[PDB]
């Protein structure tokens, strides 16, 4: 006794029935499940993968921390011991001193970042209870110095990466990294690829 | 009372029908900078609604620590209505924006955002009664504009009674003259009620006869909510 | 400018199950039943220098009501009517986390839901409250105090909003105009008394008049006012919870049943 | 001024002698909420308190390293006074608060509980002069309610002077029209002045006269306070 | 009592830098002149209710201004004069980080800089708005609301304003003294429009109608009104930076120069 | 709504001492007697805009009080007198902790222990300032504005309130009734002066005129205001700590003496 | 020269003359000695135990924490590192995350206490300048699952166990435990043991 | 309008020439708790500024990381105007309040000090037009006084056209009646403009006549206040 209520690929809208009877779906925050029905929590497009289904998003503005994410973000503060990063989350981000020096703060020590800078990140703890920490750690993390930085809707970036299809059509134009958090590290007249990017925002 | 709300053909003042709804007009992502934004039009009532968040909100001693904190405004302009209303914030302003909060607290998934804030909020530029609806449904429609989990979708109607006879999505005239005035918003999907209140007086009949009429009214205006959150993808 | 944020007495898990083991037989914490109202003391000119007064007591809830009158001109679109303007206090006195301050969104709310029962219910007809038509009318000044928050503050509001309305003295009007406070001429008139009922949802049940305890726990509350003749003459569902079509026709028809009682237990304290 | 004060058998006009206090009646945990309640009676004039705490004061900048906060509220009902009170706080309710706060400040044992706020909350339910030591005295007695511990009870009298006479507890009528009123409060077991106010004219003889007579006042009234207290037990 | 605080849209490094990347050659980011206001669309009677109103939409920036008249008694001092009475309100809807309140000093700038403007530019003449010399005049009461905030807010307040006093339309009056809302009979009096035009200083160059990231960089603005005759009838500088003699000069050159287009775009949106 | 709550100028331990340290000699760290004030300084007509004003500078504290007289209907009660409105800011100029705001607690009291002592002194017989009995009398605004907080502000405000009492120019009024300006044709009428004059109590001394050091470390002052007959017109106790009943009636009979020279000196500013 | 001014077992009120004359004893909240005469500060049962006299508070909803006391808090507030306990006090409680884990704050890692639960907690650190730190570590201490938890004045507690006298008579009722601060974890027809907890606070 | 402005030997109400300013009086240090303070009269127009700070801003989240904020009030005391000014801040009191801020952030090295408040007050004593820049150079006054490091001082003058003719430095009769009125203040030495605005109307060639004027009569008050900071020392 099971039923997807939807053609895949149906656009959908929050409390859209998509499927009565008894699934196995990882929980997500698109969907909901009252007893053995499932509905959207969003404006979206319902997919089917196999015998599970999902709801793809295509409203919002936030990004939703996840750990172990690249994201860029803004700094915003410098604090005693590190700094407040806005990642474009409902949640601010924190880089430890700590973290970006290899050792502890010296005595009477914004030199390497301070309000302003863009700072390419891991999200290296996270969880319902706590704000998200930084780390830059990897390779090609830290300030970023040259090129500029594209804002998208994060529900966007799996589309402008599409087996990274469109993240090859991009750079066929120019030199493009992006980041989970809706942002896009990116001569003058090429810089016209953010003519392209708000045609994946409004036309996907 | 003084003016006859039910003429002898059985129509209302603006021509209705006692089962008929006004003219429903709705706009998604009318405002660059708000995270969702919606007006809603419904006959000469009209609301603009703006969505923020959600964020870290500030205090935080004002926070939750398992859910997102609702905050929310109604306010009419002072050019809304027959005669200047003052902009500063009236009694009525004030209990229907804590109605309208707790309609919306409801339908929005907020555990899903622990110690945020989601900012929601409204302005009626044109009020013809049913405003505390208009505005709801505006709101409700900026939230899904802007992305934001919500169970359903609210939708809502005001019945009543005019010269003895129940109606539906009543105008000012009515709202002002007849006998009874009972706004209801559901998430019709759900089978629940988000707002309901009475003023006015109505026999416990004529409140069921009155509530019935309402949920068809609410199903009508769900399936245009609905239609018109679709209409820029399809 | 100002706006209605989210609020929470935080309730143990374990004392929530006991709140309700005793449902399914029909009774409460406290032995009462379902549709019962807690045990309701009305103590009738309690403020001896309100124009009338009324000290409710139900359960642990404690409202003090009074009225002040005086005489004004008429609003200028009911020059045939004097005036009646509902105010309700939540003085931190009545509970630990009510700071002082003007009326919050839940004081308001009371006054209004208060206010519109009266006025809806036509127990109040201002149009008998004329002095000398367009000219001088009486204004009637409500201001209804919470003592003790124990729960449905807005029943016990009603009750003694009513109470304290019955039992307003009317003092002789002098013409030169002036109040003679040496001698009272007779009562405000009222055609009948208003009671609020509210029904709380909880889990599957529904239950009057919830206590402290019960609002810390329900889904919402609906809360209907009555007449005599059983009329509905005001609705209001409060809290942050939904309730189903159902579960509002359950309540009214509940809410009904338990407003004769209730109306029938008022008159009795008011001597009519 | 305008009615007698002082009547031809030396009597005042509610037929009390110059050295006679109004009935008094005192009740204690009044208020379930509250951590402790009472309600004091001096004649006409009738005060309920509430007091709450010590509880952690939030802000928390607010709080003093070494003693608790006292938060004090004088406050009259509309339906207190002859003519309506408008609710709002007026610049006397503001006045009387910080007096009677400071009257509590040499009473309480503030230094037992630092970094936290005891409040205490009074309405006037009744005006008939003496409300602000009617009230001083409701809060001792429920911060006694409350077990908060402190040095002594507070009692309090105003005396005055009518048509030239020295009188013992005045009512509005000698208020309002005669020529003096001298609130005083004290711990009486301590010797100790806790509010001490004079409006009108007195004498420097006059002003000693009644400040005599005020104290033999308050020893009547302290001995009820302890009656009062220990009711409940004895 | 109340103080004006130091206030921050925190703007990264690297797009300051492609803001004024073509400034060079008298473009900005969105292809338009340095003297270039943003696409415009005036809307009248948008606000049904209004006794006249107008929808500005400026680039991203979008202003409704309504206007509502009644009839009151004049200022004891100008018998002979009608009032205005400008309100501006900052809307939370408009911006991220407004929350709602009473105006505070940005929205109660706004509000007496476009008073200033229309009262001193004499395009609304008070003494046009008197009924009975004396005894009853209009109020016009105008209420501005940002409901978008894209930047030089305080121009699309203008258009909005002087859109609306033109499309406001006077009923009839009648003795007895009472307004007739089923006959208008006029329509509110002008003697011209008036526009306000704001420059923006941005490190050394002098931008038209400065967007929101414009505005978050630039060290100053200066805002300058004007009537068809070319006066200068308001001038207002604003922000936390300085500038040169020099710059102001250039600055009310540059102004009156785009005054004269925006004027002839505005008449053709109002009909005159 | 509105509480007081406990507010502290922390004074090192070390400093106490030395404050005390000549107390016993019968002088302060100032050489000044326990009875004497500061040295007082009056300048009339300091306000050039007032009708009449009053600098008094008190050692460190320093007080400017204007007054501006208005015609006005009598409030209904008192037809047959004129009124008195008292208003007194504790500027943030004044001291570093006053943050701007409108009167707390501290300036209310001080507004309404001035207002008491000049209306129970009889000092000023409002029925002197009826112009037409029943219709038209004047108000007396007594603004006064505490610009420097040395201590013992209290003593200061009543002195620059008479003052500014005694320096107000009363103009010619003109039946047609309007007040001409251009015609001074009286001083408001002064029956005496009046001084309030406070005493703290500092360990087991007590202190005439306290300044901010021995403010500081006070347990309580009380402030006894006198006539020139020595008549008692007001008495008020404030701070948080208590003083015995000895205490009192030693520093009332300290407060008179010390009224008597007070008094002297400031006639001889006013020039009475 | 010494002297106590009143019987044993007075009833005694704030302000009361108790002893007048030299005595030693230790300081207690309820009892302020002024030179040579000590009153009672609290509605209270004057008792003299000896040479030395104490004041028994009659009145008071509070507790005043003591290291080393047992307690029942609930948890109201789960932070970073641990969580704030209600524990009836003046000030609020803190239970470190590291105490009850017995080791740091794992990455990513409510699953024990959360908002709501009541647990059982010995006082491990207080004096008058911070808040209580709360210790799970003894047995018998952690989170309550089963039961009730019945609140009484605080100051009723040394009469709830009267040589545990009393502790015996409710318990022949039906098992107890009487905290320190005024709170007793506990069919549902013997659950009206509260009948006579509130006799306890009412009778004494 | 009314009044003649401009009389027919050519020279104004108050006795002088259209390019002359009124007599300047200044004095510095007049308070003694404040960090800083300072008089300035203009003919009648006379202001007092007092300075505190730089101190740590306690909320804190109302501070700057990596600058001092600037608090600053423009308030007339009630008796500074011909009627009686209500204390109650107007709306011209909240705008001058924040166009004397900008003016004083363009000067003050905030910089220096970041994470503090530097609290500037100023008191308008009596007012006979100007006050806004009497209250500003007052205040640029009280930060010399105070310590704080600043660009320049700041001198300001408001210039006009009256009857038709250019004037400095308007009298409250020439701001009333006159066609235009153009406060201006600038840091000189550094050839920066900090305050500008125009209430009336002019040509732009008028403007620019005014502008030329004020800033000679800026030159003069700029020597004088430059003197009157040297005077304690000199
Ligand atoms: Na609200
Ligand atoms: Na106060
Ligand atoms: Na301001």
């Amino acid at each position: 006794s099971q039923e997807i209520v939807l053609q895949p690929r149906s656009i959908v809208v929050p409390g859209e029935l998509l499927a009565e009877g008894e699934f196995q779906i990882p929980w997500s925050p698109y969907i909901l499940k009252i007893n053995s029905k499932y509905y959207s929590t969003v404006v979206g497009l319902f997919d089917v993968k196999d015998t599970q289904f999902e709801v793809i998003p295509l409203e919002g503005s936030f990004y939703y921390p996840k750990i172990n994410d690249i994201v860029i973000g803004l700094v915003e503060d410098v604090e005693i011991y590190g700094w407040v990063v806005d990642i474009k989350a409902p949640y601010k981000a924190y880089l430890p001193a700590s973290n970006l020096l290899g050792r502890s703060i010296n005595v009477g020590e914004r030199r390497y970042l301070d309000v302003g800078d863009y700072v390419i990140a891991r999200i290296e703890n996270f969880d319902r209870s706590i704000d998200p920490v930084l780390s830059v750690k990897g390779k090609d993390l830290g300030r970023v110095s040259n090129g500029i930085v594209i804002d998208i809707m994060p529900v966007k970036v799996p589309r402008v990466i599409g087996n990274k299809s469109m993240y090859e059509t991009l750079t066929s134009k120019c030199s493009i990294f992006v980041a989970n958090n809706g942002r896009i590290w990116a001569s003058r007249f090429s810089e016209e690829i953010l003519i392209e990017a708000i045609r994946k925002i409004e036309n996907e | 009372e003084r003016p006859k709300l039910i003429l002898d053909d059985g129509k209302r003042t603006d021509g209705r029908k006692p089962d008929e709804l006004r003219s429903i007009k709705i706009e998604l992502g009318v405002l660059k900078n708000a995270d969702g934004s919606a007006i809603f039009e419904m006959g000469n009532t009209k609301a603009i609604a703006a969505v923020y968040g959600p964020k870290e909100m500030h205090p935080r001693h004002l926070s939750l620590p398992d859910r997102a904190v609702l905050r929310v405004r109604y306010h009419m302009t002072p050019f809304s209505t027959d005669e200047r209303k003052n902009p500063a914030p009236s009694r009525r302003e004030i209990e229907l924006s804590k109605v309208i909060r707790e309609a919306l607290e409801s339908a929005v998934l907020v555990e899903l955002f622990p110690r945020t804030a989601i900012d929601v909020f409204t302005e009626i530029l044109q009020a013809d009664a049913g405003s505390r609806l208009v505005s709801l449904m505006a709101a409700s429609l900026a939230l899904a504009d802007a992305g934001i989990p919500m169970r359903d979708l609210i939708a809502g109607v005001a019945v009543g009674k005019a010269d003895g006879v129940i109606i539906l999505d009543l105008n000012e005239t009515e709202a002002m003259w007849g006998e009874a005035d009972m706004p209801i918003a559901m998430m019709p999907s759900l089978n629940q009620v988000t707002l309901f209140q009475l003023n006015g007086s109505m026999t416990p009949d004529e409140f069921r006869q009155a509530f019935d009429l309402a949920v068809k009214g609410i199903n009508i205006i769900y399936n245009l909510e609905r239609e018109a959150l679709k209409s820029k993808y399809v | 400018g100002h706006m209605s944020s989210t609020p929470n007495n935080i309730i143990p898990i374990i004392k929530k199950e006991s709140i309700v083991s005793l449902f399914e037989k029909g009774i409460r914490q406290d032995g009462r039943k379902l549709t019962d109202y807690r045990p309701l003391s009305i103590t009738l000119d309690y403020a001896k220098k309100a124009d009338g007064s009324a000290l409710v007591k139900l359960g642990t809830t404690m409202v003090l009501a009074g009225t002040k009158l005086e005489i004004d001109k008429p609003y200028e679109d009911t020059p045939n009517q004097g005036n009646l303007i509902v105010n309700v206090e939540l003085l931190p006195l009545a509970y630990e986390t009510f700071e002082p301050g003007p009326p919050d969104e839940n004081a308001i709310e009371l006054a209004r839901v208060v206010d519109r029962s009266l006025r809806d219910s036509k127990a109040l007809d201002l149009t008998k409250l004329v002095i000398e038509p367009g000219k001088s009318v009486w204004t009637v000044w409500l201001d209804v105090y919470v003592l003790d928050y124990g729960g449905n503050v807005l029943d016990a509001c009603t009750l003694a909003s009513v109470a304290a309305l019955y039992n307003t003295k009317v003092y002789k009007v002098e013409q030169h105009i002036s109040v003679n406070k040496n001698e009272v001429v007779g009562k405000l008139p009222l055609n009948y008394p208003v009671v609020t009922i509210s029904v709380a949802k909880v889990d599957k049940y529904l239950v009057v008049d919830p206590d402290l305890d019960e609002e810390s726990i329900m889904d919402a509350k609906i809360s209907f006012s009555y007449t005599p003749d059983l009329k509905i003459v005001g609705i209001q569902k409060s809290g942050k919870g939904s309730m189903s079509l159902q579960d509002i026709d359950q309540a009214e028809n509940t809410a009904r049943s338990t407003a004769v009682k209730l109306l029938e237990e008022l008159k009795k304290h008011l001597g009519i």
